DNA sequence: ATCAATATCCACCTGCAGATTCTACCAAAAGTGTATTTGGAAACTGCTCCATCAAAAGGCATGTTCAGCGGAATTCCGCTGAACATGCCTTTTGATGGAGCAGTTTCCAAATACACTTTTGGTAGAATCTGCAGGTGGATATTGAT
DNA sequence: ATCAATATCCACCTGCAGATTCTACCAAAAGTGTATTTGGAAACTGCTCCATCAAAAGGCATGTTCAGCGGAATTCCGCTGAACATGCCTTTTGATGGAGCAGTTTCCAAATACACTTTTGGTAGAATCTGCAGGTGGATATTGAT
């Protein structure tokens, strides 16, 4: 059978930041666990947000507010940036 | 004139307070503080009487629950007088910093 | 309006004593009261930040008790009693 | 693909698939998988950068857990976002209480 | 017609509970037993606490349960205290408790 | 509307302690309690289901759920009451 | 078995913890805790195990446990 | 004959161990302890070695972080030697107990 | 300050576990194109409850005096943990049957989906009802002076 | 050990708000009953990967010695608690104007439902590869006795 994983995307993002840096196996795993974690967390709060508001759709709106709620100050900042940025690029 | 030794009243006060449930912080003043702090974030905001209340029940609940941990720290230091460092060890351990 | 100011002093020394009692505390240092107000301010800051966010996501201007409740639950300080 | 349209290295398609398949809500905006993709990738580089450093500043060119631990516990923000998380094989930051130092 | 609740021998509404299970997506589908069992646990847990509270009130010569009572019933019970070890009951106060060393001699 | 569990509590209330009443606040607090507990078991259930590539939540998950969330005797009794209620319902149509 | 968790071992841990002096009583205390820890965790994993109708506990079962114990752990599964 | 004063080697062990990541408890002895605690919830079980490692990585970690809040408690009491009372005190505040 | 027994470094070396590059493989995604559907934003507004102002009032905050006793500091001992050399019990390393973890086909019990029928429980709110808060006198403590 | 100054405990008494008891209405509900779909238990089958036997490795148990840390005891300065006087401002009862929350009909931009089709990420068996951990040396700093 098969087992998905973010590993591949991680490596990609690696070399765009440290062109010449390798990453341990155990290390890659931790990076994956990390991703899934965060994923579940944002996805989670977003779920709640919608429910609270008797809404039935999770949208960038939710993902954002969510991110504000989940991430620390400065971190949250950029996070929203990259955020709205990918959605602008995508639409236009 | 007659007078109680230091320690006697304070105890009377724990037995008393640990026996009641009414809030301990002046109401109107608290509200203000909430309104100030909120305003640092937003502005032109309104509050359901009860939201303010919910906030008070929580704050006291947290502060009260805190002083206990604090009071423990002090004692662990062969003391009976809570000092800032007690409030701090508690939070350092609690995981609030 | 009225430039809401220094209200953190609305939390009187008396009040901070009453609370220490229910806390089962007999003797109190002179520095506690201020340290305490310091701790209180942060508590509200974190709870109101979150609370007001929910209020904003709902496109409302009035902060509902429910907001405070989700705000509370989010930080693991769940409160029963206000429509939770 | 939607990921290249969003100029992201992360799989928008997969993130989308996981959202709906994660019973989070009835429906799902098309921009949400993108946005979340965006923010997952973002945090991902942020760690890699510091941890990459960690490797350098250790005279190593291969990132191992230690480096990742050294990168999170040394950064005020990341550490708070993972204050409840444990990285396998990462040890701790070198730290010793002043009072425990040999009185001179 | 027999409400599933009576079919199940419960006071808590089985229909409400199965319903909520849906409009709150926890999973794609929901087996008919799911709500039954849940309303069951819910009913059990609440009975358990009302018992303890009812008594609390009795001890304080009170005949109507108030928050304090609920607080008392919970904090004095090792097992319900851990189940609500992070929950805060508004208006419940705290259990009388003074550390030893603090007492006079 | 804006439903509550008030009546259902009140019934059970009248069951255990026949001559005792409950203050509007105390009920507020019981309602919160109920909802809260509901939300967790469901949560635990939800995830448990996922972890096992299962798409349905059956009395089976709701059970494990309860064993994971509740402690000692409470769970032991809870499980009982729950299984009981099911079979009684299961054996009728 | 528990005694299998040796003094030198517990010594080392406290070292990483930054401890300089260690009371002899500290050992029988440590273990008791180490036991209480594992009980609460193993308990939940095994439950996750029974549920999957399995006779072997899988690292995921553990991770999941740790997770709900509020002790998330990276390196053994998303 | 040359001796090292009380605390000097210990102090350099603190140094040694905060540098490495190695698991500090002997595998087998641990593994053995796991299964046993486990055999009280179900029987004739099996463990992915990978699941024993998680569990060990996890407990060590916890303990270590516990020896930290404990060492602080000892110092709060103007000492340098950690005692049960210190472990107890931390765990009590941690809410891990009461 | 003076050696000298040791722990800690730095530079160079090489094998090898484990990260990496090669290429066919192909199910399962992910994307596209069509057709249908519906969530919830917009516009109108009925109406709840929030900010606000007036005003009388006494609970409770503020500020001071006065000294009880707690915290801090200093000293000092014996008793407990740290360092260490010593003998070996066992945890660690590596080879080989077999037990469960899964991959896959099967089919039916069960969970949709949907048109109807009816029992329920929020509730707007006029009437009726009742536990207990808060005032009050009085008998039983609990303290702190001698 | 007697004692007066005070707080405590308590069974009464009772006005008022908050809990209880309903006739009156129902839109949202929960139930009923085929019709239609399928999630996953059940059984058969490898093939991992895990429990176990067994051999050469290397960390723990043990005891003797004493350095130095914790706890006891003693001391005193002044911090912090109790009692008191003065009066500010929080609380309490009303009431008014109008922000903004919440309910309703409306209809279109974006989401869902296959159907089809091109594509990419996950083994995997095979090969090739390289960052770095162990490992020798000898340079030099730390520690500790004098």
């Amino acid at each position: 059978t098969r087992k998905e994983s973010y590993a591949i995307y991680v490596y990609k993002v690696l070399k765009q930041v440290h062109p010449d840096t390798g990453i341990s196996s155990k290390a890659m795993s931790i990076m994956n666990s990390f991703v899934n974690d965060v994923f579940e967390r944002i996805a989670g709060e977003a779920s709640r947000l919608a429910h609270y508001n008797k809404r039935s759709t999770i949208t960038s709106r939710e993902i954002q507010t969510a991110v504000r709620l989940l991430l620390p100050g400065e971190l949250a900042k950029h996070a929203v940036s990259e955020g709205t940025k990918a959605v602008t690029k995508y639409t236009s | 004139p007659h007078r109680y030794r230091p320690g006697t009243v304070a105890l009377r006060e724990i037995r008393r307070y640990q026996k009641s449930t009414e809030l301990l912080i002046r109401k109107l003043p608290f509200q203000r503080l909430v309104r100030e702090i909120a305003q640092d974030f937003k502005t032109d905001l309104r509050f359901q009487s009860s939201a303010v209340m919910a906030l008070q029940e929580a704050s006291e609940a947290y502060l009260v629950a805190l002083f206990e941990d604090t009071n423990l720290a002090a004692i662990h230091a062969k003391r009976v007088t809570i000092m800032p460092k007690d409030i701090q060890l508690a939070r350092r351990i609690r995981g609030e910093r | 309006r009225k430039v809401l100011r220094d209200n953190i002093q609305g939390i009187t020394k008396p009040a901070i004593r009453r609370l220490a009692r229910r806390g089962g505390v007999k003797r109190i240092s002179g520095l506690i009261y201020e340290e305490t107000r310091g701790v209180l301010k942060v508590f509200l800051e974190n709870v109101i930040r979150d609370a007001v966010t929910y209020t904003e996501h709902a496109k409302r201007k009035t902060v509902t008790a429910m907001d405070v409740v989700y705000a509370l639950k989010r930080q693991g300080r769940t409160l029963y009693g206000f429509g939770g | 693909t939607r990921s290249s349209r969003a100029g992201l290295q992360f799989p928008v398609g997969r993130v989308h698939r996981l959202l709906r398949k994660g019973n989070y809500a009835e429906r799902v905006g098309a921009g949400a998988p993108v946005y979340l993709a965006a923010v997952l990738e973002y945090l991902t580089a942020e760690i890699l950068e510091l941890a990459g450093n960690a490797a350098r500043d250790n005279k190593k060119t291969r990132i191992i857990p230690r480096h990742l631990q050294l990168a999170v516990r040394n950064d005020e923000e990341l550490n708070k976002l993972l204050g409840r998380v444990t990285i396998a094989q990462g040890g701790v930051l070198p730290n010793i209480q002043s009072v425990l130092l040999p009185k001179k």
